[PDB]
């Protein structure tokens, strides 16, 4: 399991635009509860929690805090029993 | 317009002999020099500011002060937002 608490910024001259952009981004991240890691559409980043702190500085800190997790699988395989054979005696 | 706010006084009550005078510096300040809108895209802040204005019959400013605020007044703002997908259909 790989977890990342990724924070996001939104800069703009119009602060109401910052609020609107953060609102739509949050709603998108919530209603679509995962994000495509790559265009192959095999990996995914299932959301855990998205939180905005409007008081936080626009440039240094960043308004929106999101936590994503992903579950890998250890990449190991082995030989397979395609064919089985045996004889009978007494 | 603007609205000065009292903040204090100069370091001491100076005396200037060459000018034959005494002086004292009162210290004021002004708020939100760059804000001119008093609007928001936070629907919740709009709703509660409307509620405060109706209930209380005073000004009700949105997310940030404006330089010409009319005392007495209120200001409603959002500090923290937490979204949560409680269910498949509900958020």
């Amino acid at each position: 399991e790989i977890t990342k608490t990724m924070k996001c910024h939104v800069v703009s001259k119009n602060k109401d635009e910052i609020v609107k952009l953060l609102e739509t981004l949050e709603t998108s991240l919530i209603i679509d509860k995962r994000v495509r890691l790559r265009e192959d559409k095999n990996m995914y980043l299932t959301l855990v929690s998205v939180v905005e702190d409007r008081e936080s500085d626009m440039f240094t800190t960043g308004q929106l805090t999101a936590v994503f997790k992903m579950i890998g699988k250890i990449k190991r395989e082995g030989p397979t029993m395609d064919k089985i054979y045996g004889n009978g005696n007494l | 317009a603007f609205t000065c706010i009292y903040k204090g006084t100069s370091e001491n009550d100076i005396v200037v002999e060459e000018w034959d005078a005494i002086a004292r510096g009162i210290r004021f300040s002004v708020i939100a020099l760059e804000d001119k809108e008093d609007t928001t895209n936070d629907r919740w802040v709009e709703a509660l500011s409307r509620h405060t204005k109706d209930l209380l019959e005073i000004e009700s400013y949105k997310d940030n002060w404006k330089k010409n605020f009319i005392a007495p007044c209120a200001l409603w703002r959002t500090t923290h937002i937490e979204n949560k997908r409680i269910n498949y259909h509900l958020i």
